[PDB]
């Protein structure tokens, strides 16, 4: 993932605010922002 | 015969009886009354067409 690159994550709850989300005129909202980072992964090799 | 006057006047009471008759007979409805204010149409939004999300590689 670069910055070409977006990711999306669905939501959903079952709030009285979420669950009236089925008609809208305006959603804006702000997030923290956030780091993702990647661990560690041995390739299982049979050889070298 | 003058007597028809006063009796009726006397016993006009019975159309007190007589209206509770025809009440129960009547069917009945009634009223939600209704709401002012709507003073202001509401419309959609600014709303722009666009494609949709292309899914490159």
């Amino acid at each position: 993932i670069k910055e070409n690159s977006y990711v999306y994550v669905d939501y959903w709850d079952d709030s009285k605010a979420f669950r009236n989300i089925v008609y809208v005129r305006s959603l804006a909202a702000n997030l923290n922002s956030v780091r993702c980072t990647g661990g560690s992964y041995h390739f299982s090799l049979p050889v070298g | 015969a003058s007597l028809i006057y006063r009796q009726l006047l006397t016993n006009s009471y019975s159309v007190d009886l007589y209206d509770e008759i025809e009440q129960i007979g009547s069917g009945k409805t009634q009223n939600v009354t209704i709401n002012p204010g709507p003073f202001a149409q509401t419309r959609y939004a600014p709303v722009n067409w666009d494609h949709g999300e292309i899914n490159d590689s």
